[PDB]
């Protein structure tokens, strides 16, 4: 999976 | 109501204005004087502050008519009514 | 007894305050104007008009002019005396030293230890601190506001 | 302690007229050189009124918290009681 | 980025001119401007107050333009659309249309290119034609 | 080979990427690379652009709506304004259920057939001038279609709302999601107020925590808002909340009251906005306009009109009363008189 | 650079357009914006401290106005301020009370 | 005799930077060099548009008063006479609340909390 | 949707949001003395109404055909309401009054007045807002010539 | 590059503080050139980061 | 008279010439006498400078008003501190 | 120089125990050997104190072991011979950069701090506007204005 | 992460971003398991000073019954 | 109505809703660890 | 002893005998401005921008019953009592009691309207109503003290007629109808 940081620059 | 600034208290200012305009009289409002017109009974109310125009100060400004200083080191000795 | 006759004046003073700072302030603001102070009235006028604002400043006695912090640190239970600003003094409870102390043995009021040394958890106070959470309560009371 | 925010408050000539002095000279006289209401008279004068020709006139009486101030001098006008101590 | 320093020293202890520390309030930290000076918090104000007019006048002296108002018709075709209000909309790009991806915003005009909306009265060329070189020439550069 | 292609193991072999060196280099996407000034205005901009926001559009789905109520629910632990915001979706959830529902019913009865009010056709011809040339004349055929369009959006919009109160079950609710359930609760950050004092010196901070609970809906519910304000007799113990309303609401220009004028022949200048200007030297808005005339001697018909700079037709509309003008009579000044 | 801020007419212009000067004493009068004579053109300071967000206390706004010696006394700071007439002052003057039954309630009454 | 004496009679309305008098030919190299140095200098001065152009931008000065645009060296801030804080801070609206460390509160609302 | 319907070619009608809050208290203000007085500071304290248009939505046909606000309208208004207007929404936070009762009057009367006076940019060009262009200082060919 | 600087403009041409970002690469056997990166911060903003610690 | 003496010895020290307030130990002072800045001061500033009685914020404000010298008249021109400057 | 102030002298010993704060301060160092590459001579002293702290502070987090205790100490004998050996390279290069510093400062005409000596220029004590009005170790008056080191001339 | 779309221990780093007190006597023989001292588990605003305190009068009581006993034996 | 139709009218009843002790009895449930041969 | 108008010929201090300066000489040490007890008493129009308060004394002045006779008195907040009832006062204390003691219907049930020092205000009103100034007449009727006659709210609405403005219109009807012991319900 992602982590947090991870995930939240994919979703930007 | 208005509330908060004074900037919205537009009737009541007037109405402040109003009430002071028409309760004092100029009689007694001759009375209250300024602090410069104070000052001005001072043999020397103006002096040249040290942060802008302290070189301005010439030695006609000083009140030279009212007192007396010594020969040898220059300072004011003495004082007159 | 002594105590609460006290604390009742200073709220007296308090309510003085709430009556007379919008007056006291007008009445200064005009008075202490040297630029004209409208299009319709101007030069003579507005300065004998200053003149008589003065002195209904003047005559008007009573007007409570003193400074807000010189009764701001009134302890409400107890009679020790503390100042505000210091850690003598709680803000938000308002209370003294002394009292907030005895309260917490109590457990009436309920309030989180944190370290000591260290800034607790509120995130604007451990950025900045005092001063940028000083600012931030101004951004959350006023600025937010697209004044009209 | 606070800054500046004591409960209590050797002449300069250059800053003679801004050291405990008000900010700006183009203000009127405080509270304290003008009679404000019905009076019975004061005990004593308030350490804020500023000196004027009158009270370097006749000057019936001048008590100041005690003081006397019975020189009158024209060098005495236009500061404050406080600093005239 | 800026190496300049923007707080004042703390006080703790009077301080030395030794190896690796100076005095405090000396006319070495902030240009010889600390002779005017207590409280912290109001010095520290003073010194953001200096800061902010350093700032100002780098600011001032950056800018090589200036501001004249021209009327709507006279004006670019990139000028020609409404324009938010400083810090009212997202930075707004020139023209994405035609690949300008550029803030609009800081947009500046060559003097020598409105001569025929500013100075419409004098005929002649106060301001000569401006000289714009040929890329499409073999020059020195282009040769190797 | 790419970094990204090479084998690193070297007892195991793994299969490529199908990213390794298909990703092209341009440096206007990657890395970021920007002006100093630009990101300050971003910066700004993003931080006094926060209260902005349009609430209620006639978008679709989850940004569709024309009421907005949010609850802040404020409670000493945050485990204890979390249970209550539970409580109280489950509460709001079933309420609006049952309200949407009792809309979506007269909806579809309106949909199925109806009649066209007079006042709605009349509205619609309200217009002197419309997008076609001038005058415009719509039917009550156009004006049911016009309310089939919003009836049937606003049908999609309750379905929706429907749907996501039907979604959360106890084998698998999520009542943070806007997108499952209906309404949503969403986090705010807790009040927390430190202060240290003597004792040695200790640190105690006093805490609220918040929590807000969102509903929108595609209309006004006077009978939702009741509901929802009745809220606080039955709030959990120790906790309290505050109601806001976003609601669309209709504002006119009444253009006789609010005219456009030339900007007079003398104009204003910095005096009349000086300090203490704003109670001395300036009405408060609007400024009164006569509505009332006097008939000056041997004044035509047209002569009045002209003078008032109002038509001959709408004097005569607004002075109806009277036939013929005599000297010193009083008239009504049609209001779009320039 | 010492200069004298100049204005244009609309109608001397070749083509009129609304002027800026006309258009922030428009919204002078529309919003009541006391305009201040005597500011100064050169003092145009920002609190970057707030300004900017490189700094550990960025806020979108100016939390000071970089002017030393503006106190209460002026004028322009007394009209500017927010009256203490319904603020936490208040709350603290019927509140704060040694006993929170004689703001609830009349001892007399209760008894 | 108040104008001999600038620093003093600071009157409350009255702001530094104090603007200077205005030099009648100084809006440019070629006035100057027209009026002062060259007398017989051909171009009067920098040809000046039709339409307005603002010095003091992002400023809007009021028409026809004399103003100084904010400096470009740091001399000219150094040595001129502004005057440094001295008595406590005072702000409009930080006055409610009365210190960093005191900050006085109306109701405890989150600093995240935002009006609709 | 509540608010007045108007009829004549002089009337628009703009569509906007209207934002306030109401807090009533149940766990210590609720039922004594000082219910009264703590309810007054709740409601002053929350005196703002936000009203807030689109922009968009008042870009729409006037009853006399002409368009409400153009896009010369729109450059005034957009200059008139400095920090009004953002991400266009056009917000106007009235706090004036005690009252929101007081609050929406106000706001509507400066609506209104900011409205009546963006649409000067109708009456002809002379009234459409100057636009500000950075104009470059003479560049160093043309200072050679000095 | 570091929040939308070159790296060498935002530790100040620092040898001693750059050496560490290349660090992570060198220790892994790679070329700094085959990659392209951007730090960004979430931490306390001050206006230079040159210092070991931020290294 | 206390007073009177404080005043008259200010407004006496006013007037005085104490010092040249700049420091001829460093640039841009430190050019011979005949050469560089002291030509300027010669040329231009003597009517000015006697005026001014050498007080050394006149003399800085008339040099950084000359222009002639530029920024670098105080960014690199060291002066005398306050007292050292004060005494004759 | 701008830092014409009365001075406070410091141990080579403690200046040099500052280590990476400011003896060894890297951009410090850096600006010396720019001074030594400038005037054309060898930074040799300068490259051992270099690496001396580059091989100190790679270890200055490590505690070492508690000495089992040889009788024969020759191990804490030569580290101690080590640890001396070091800090004399240290002190050599410490003399090295106020000699050509000080040097420098005569070559640029620059008048340096109070009661500084110049090999060339000033053989004692230069003092130019002190607090205390005399020479601070001769007890003599300096002169008014302090005493030109160097020519008029730019 | 979604219920309906069915990520464990993704390593969750908790220590890039960011005490107790118990009654002193719950292993020991000598301190009976039950007691109203329990009730010493539900305080939270002083739970530090309060539990510090019992385990002071703890540590004291053994020590003087242990002293108690030694000086019985030796006697 | 004041109390809606969905709780009492057995016509609306979720089919999808579970009991009150299932759930938590699962949630409470301890599995033991897949005991493999090494790991 | 020393604020003033104690009548307190001698006073003590610090163990020792301190006379007064009577009103007479303190008049020529510092000059004397009395406008009169007018200047310590605003109008109505203030009380709320001066929260509810209307005199300036020292003490707090609270109105509530615990031609020539127009005038209300206040009493003062000396007794602990007192100031916990002025602590506990509603949010419409000052504003309502005065009111009510101002205002009441007659015993004949005539209205408050016959008001001599109000009269020539409300002729005022009137004229300006009938002229069709409605901006000016609800101007000078924001300044009545007391209830305004029947002929005011006539003519505002019929001013207000013309223009078709109902609003106004009505907003003058509810404030006449149900504040105003329905004066305005013609």
């Amino acid at each position: 999976e992602f982590d947090a940081k991870g995930r939240e620059y994919v979703q930007y | 109501s208005p509330h908060g600034y004074i900037r919205h208290f537009e009737n009541e200012v007037r109405d402040l204005l109003q009430y002071v305009d028409g309760v004092t009289p100029w009689k007694q409002a001759q009375k209250i004087r300024t602090y410069w017109e104070v000052r001005s009974h001072h043999p020397m109310p103006q002096f040249n502050r040290p942060e802008v125009a302290m070189h301005r100060n010439t030695v006609g400004l000083l009140p030279a008519h009212m007192w007396e200083t010594d020969k040898k080191t220059g300072k004011v000795k003495s004082v007159k009514d | 007894k002594r105590h609460t006759h006290f604390v009742l004046e200073s709220r007296l003073m308090y309510e003085k305050s709430f009556r007379d700072c919008w007056l006291h302030s007008v009445c200064r603001a005009i008075s202490q104007l040297d630029e004209p102070l409208s299009k319709t009235v101007v030069g003579t006028h507005q300065k004998m008009l200053q003149r008589k604002v003065t002195c209904f400043q003047y005559n008007q006695y009573g007007l409570f002019k003193t400074p807000y912090y010189r009764l701001a640190n009134v302890d409400r239970y107890h009679a020790v005396q503390g100042v505000a600003g210091t850690r003598e003094w709680v803000p938000y409870v308002n209370v003294s030293y002394w009292t907030m102390n005895k309260m917490v043995r109590g457990g009436n009021l309920l309030v989180h230890r944190v370290h000591y040394t260290g800034w607790g958890t509120d995130s604007h106070l451990k950025k900045g601190g005092w001063e940028h959470r000083w600012n931030k309560v101004l951004q959350r009371n006023v600025l937010q506001y697209s004044r009209i | 302690y606070p800054f500046l925010r004591r409960p209590h408050i050797n002449p300069s000539a250059p800053y003679f007229w801004s050291f405990m002095t008000a900010k700006s000279q183009m203000a009127f006289l405080p509270e304290e050189n003008y009679i404000t209401g019905d009076w019975t008279g004061k005990f004593f004068v308030s350490k804020r009124q500023v000196y004027t020709l009158q009270h370097a006139t006749s000057g019936a009486k001048v008590r100041v918290k005690i003081f006397e101030f019975n020189s009158p001098s024209r060098w005495n006008i236009g500061k404050e009681m406080n600093t005239l101590t | 980025v800026s190496t300049g320093e923007f707080d004042h020293p703390p006080f703790q202890f009077r301080q030395r001119h030794t190896f690796n520390t100076t005095p405090l309030h000396d006319a070495n930290r902030f240009g010889g401007r600390t002779a005017y000076l207590k409280d912290p918090r109001t010095v520290q104000f003073n010194v953001d107050v200096w800061c902010a007019q350093q700032t100002l006048r780098k600011r001032w002296k950056q800018r090589d333009w200036e501001v004249i108002e021209i009327p709507f018709r006279l004006v670019p075709r990139e000028q020609q659309r409404v324009i938010p209000e400083l810090y009212t909309d997202i930075p707004q790009m020139t023209d994405p249309a035609r690949n300008d991806f550029s803030n609009i915003r800081n947009k500046v005009y060559d003097r020598e290119e409105l001569q025929g909306v500013l100075f419409p009265a004098a005929g002649t060329m106060l301001y000569p034609p401006l000289q714009r070189v040929d890329k499409q020439a073999m020059t020195l550069d282009k040769y190797l | 080979l790419s970094p990204l292609e090479v084998q690193r193991d070297v007892g195991r072999l793994e299969p490529i990427p199908s990213y390794a060196g298909k990703i092209n280099a341009d440096r206007s996407v990657f890395p970021f690379q920007w002006k100093t000034e630009d990101w300050y205005e971003y910066e700004v901009a993003k931080v006094r652009n926060r209260r902005f926001v349009f609430e209620n559009t006639e978008e679709d789905g989850i940004r569709g709506s024309e009421v907005t109520y949010k609850i802040v629910l404020e409670g000493f632990w945050d485990h204890h304004v979390m249970k209550l915001a539970e409580d109280v979706c489950m509460f709001l959830k079933d309420v609006g259920r049952q309200i949407v529902e009792e809309k979506l019913v007269a909806v579809r009865r309106l949909l199925q057939g109806g009649a066209v009010d007079p006042e709605l056709l009349a509205a619609f011809n309200c217009a002197r001038a419309g997008p076609f040339g001038g005058y415009d004349e719509y039917d009550k055929e156009e004006v049911a279609n016009f309310l089939r369009s919003d009836l049937r959006r606003l049908e999609e919009q309750c379905l929706s709302v429907i749907n996501r109160c039907n979604v959360p079950v106890p084998g698998a609710t999520n009542i943070y999601d806007p997108h499952t359930s209906w309404p949503h609760v969403e986090k705010l950050e807790p009040w927390v107020r430190m202060a240290e004092f003597w004792t040695s010196t200790a640190h105690y901070e006093f805490r609220k925590f918040f929590r807000v609970i969102i509903c929108k809906l595609p209309f006004q519910s006077t009978e939702f808002e009741k509901r929802m304000y009745d809220i606080r007799h039955w709030l959990h113990r120790q906790t309290s909340c505050e109601f806001h309303t976003i609601y669309r609401r209709n504002v006119i220009h009444d253009s006789a009251v609010f005219p456009t004028e030339h900007d007079p022949a003398t104009p204003t200048t910095h005096e009349h906005h000086r300090m203490f200007s704003f109670a001395l030297d300036w009405q408060s808005a609007p400024v009164n306009r006569l509505s009332t005339d006097t008939v000056r001697e041997g004044e035509n018909w047209d002569a009045v009109a002209q003078r008032l700079g109002c038509s001959v037709g709408e004097l005569k509309d607004a002075n109806a009363e009277r036939e013929t003008i005599e000297a010193g009579v009083v008239i009504n000044v049609p209001v779009t008189a320039t | 650079g010492v200069h004298r801020v100049g204005y244009t007419h609309p109608s001397t212009l070749p083509v009129p357009c609304a002027q800026r000067w006309d258009l922030r004493l428009a919204r002078a009068r529309i919003f009541q914006e006391y305009i201040e004579e005597k500011a100064p053109g050169a003092w145009q300071l920002e609190d970057e401290r707030s300004m900017s967000p490189e700094f550990k206390t960025f806020t979108g706004y100016p939390m000071r106005d970089m002017r030393p010696g503006y106190g209460q006394n002026l004028p322009d700071y007394i009209m500017k301020k927010r009256l203490p007439n319904n603020t936490h002052y208040e709350l603290f003057a019927r509140r704060d009370i040694p006993n929170e039954d004689n703001a609830m309630y009349g001892k007399y009454l209760y008894d | 005799n108040a104008e001999r004496f600038p620093h003093e009679y600071h009157t409350p309305t009255s702001r530094f930077p104090p603007t200077p008098s205005e030099t009648p030919a100084t809006q440019d190299w070629m006035a100057y060099t027209a009026k002062y140095l060259d007398k017989q200098f051909t171009i009067s001065a920098e040809p000046a548009p039709v339409y307005n152009v603002n010095k003091l931008w992002p400023m809007q000065q009021i028409p026809g008063k004399v103003d100084q645009t904010p400096f470009e060296e740091d001399q000219t801030w150094l040595l001129h006479s502004i005057p440094v804080q001295q008595l406590e801070m005072h702000h409009h609206e930080k006055d409610l609340q009365d210190l960093p460390f005191i900050n006085h509160e109306q109701f405890p609302r989150s600093l995240e909390w935002n009006a609709p | 949707r509540i608010g007045p319907i108007g009829l004549e070619p002089h009337q628009f009608n703009v569509p906007a949001e209207l934002g306030f809050v109401e807090q009533y208290d149940n766990l210590q203000y609720k039922r004594y003395d000082w219910q009264g007085w703590y309810q007054r500071m709740l409601d002053v304290h929350n005196r703002n109404v936000s009203l807030r248009c689109r922009i968009c939505d008042l870009q729409r046909l006037d009853g006399n055909g002409v368009q409400f606000v153009d896009m010369q309208t729109e450059r005034r208004l957009r200059i008139l309401a400095q920090h009004r207007v953002g991400m266009g929404v056009l917000k106007l936070d009235a706090d004036k009054y005690e009252d929101q009762a007081d609050n929406v009057t106000f706001g509507t009367t400066k609506l209104s007045e900011l409205l009546a006076d963006a649409r000067k940019a109708q009456l002809g060009e002379e009234y459409w807002p100057s636009v500000e262009l950075k104009v470059r200082k003479p560049s160093g060919q043309s200072k050679a010539h000095y | 590059t570091v929040m939308g600087k070159p790296l060498s403009l935002v530790l100040d041409n620092k040898a001693w503080l750059m050496e560490m970002v290349l660090m992570p690469f060198d220790e892994a056997n790679l070329d700094y050139r085959d990659f392209d990166v951007h730090i960004v911060s979430e931490g306390h903003a001050m206006p230079s980061i040159a210092n070991e610690i931020a290294a | 008279r206390a007073l009177a003496d404080s005043l008259r010895a200010y407004v006496e020290f006013s007037t005085s010439k104490r010092v040249e307030p700049w420091d001829a130990r460093f640039k841009p002072f430190d050019r011979i006498e005949k050469d560089g800045v002291y030509v300027l001061m010669r040329y231009m500033m003597e009517e000015k400078l006697q005026l001014c009685n050498y007080h050394h914020r006149p003399v800085k404000r008339l040099f950084c008003n000359i222009g002639l010298m530029g920024p670098q008249i105080t960014t690199k021109a060291r002066w005398k501190p306050y007292r050292f400057a004060t005494n004759p | 120089n701008t830092f014409l102030t009365s001075s406070v002298a410091t141990p080579p010993i403690s200046v040099i125990r500052t280590g990476p704060k400011w003896w060894a301060d890297p951009e410090r160092m850096v600006r010396q050997k720019l001074m030594y590459f400038t005037l054309g001579v060898d930074q040799l002293p300068l490259r051992r104190t270099a690496v001396i702290q580059r091989d100190l502070q790679r270890f200055h987090m490590c505690k070492p072991p508690p000495r089992v205790g040889d009788s024969t100490g020759y191990k804490r004998s030569r580290a101690a011979q080590l640890n001396t050996w070091y800090r004399r390279i240290q002190y050599q290069e410490y003399h090295m950069q106020h000699l050509f510093t000080r040097h420098v400062w005569g070559l640029l005409r620059v008048y340096p701090g109070n009661t500084t000596k110049i090999q060339g220029k000033a053989d004692d004590g230069y003092v130019g506007y002190d607090s205390v009005p005399f020479h601070r170790y001769n007890r003599a008056p300096l002169p008014f204005p302090a005493r030109e080191l160097y020519e008029r001339r730019k | 992460g979604d219920i309906y779309y069915d990520s464990l221990h993704d390593r969750s780093p908790t220590w890039m971003n960011e005490r107790y007190d118990r009654l002193y006597g719950v292993n020991h023989p000598d301190i009976a398991k039950i007691g109203i001292r329990r009730h010493l588990n539900v305080e939270y605003v002083n739970r530090k000073e309060v539990v510090e305190r019992d385990a002071a009068l703890m540590k004291k009581t053994l020590s003087s019954g242990r002293r108690l006993r030694h000086r019985v034996e030796s006697s | 109505a004041n109390i809606p139709r969905s709780v009492w009218d057995p016509a609306q009843h979720n089919p999808n809703w579970s009991d009150s002790y299932g759930h938590d009895i699962t949630n409470r449930r301890a599995w033991p660890a897949r005991k493999w041969t090494v790991g | 002893y020393n604020s003033g108008y104690c009548t307190e010929r001698t006073h003590v201090l610090e163990e020792n005998t301190v006379s007064i300066i009577p009103r007479r000489e303190l008049e020529k040490y510092m000059p004397d401005i009395t406008i009169g007890p007018k200047a310590l008493v605003t109008p109505v129009s203030l009380m709320n921008a001066r929260n509810g308060h209307r005199v300036t004394h020292d003490l707090l002045h609270s109105y509530d019953p615990h031609p020539n006779r127009v005038g209300l008195n206040a009493a003062t907040l000396d007794c602990r009592g007192r100031i916990y009832r002025w602590l506990r006062r509603g949010p419409f204390f000052q504003v309502d009691n005065y009111f009510r003691r101002s205002v009441k219907l007659n015993r004949d049930g005539t209205l408050p309207t016959d008001f001599v020092h109000e009269a020539p205000l409300m002729r005022k009103i009137i004229r300006l109503a009938h002229r069709g100034h409605l901006k000016a007449a609800c101007e000078e009727y924001r300044r009545v003290t007391t209830v305004p006659p029947v002929e005011v709210y006539r003519a505002l609405t019929a001013c207000c007629v013309p223009g078709a403005k109902l609003a106004d219109a009505v907003s003058i009807f509810e404030d006449g109808n149900s504040k105003l012991f329905y004066v305005s319900r013609d």
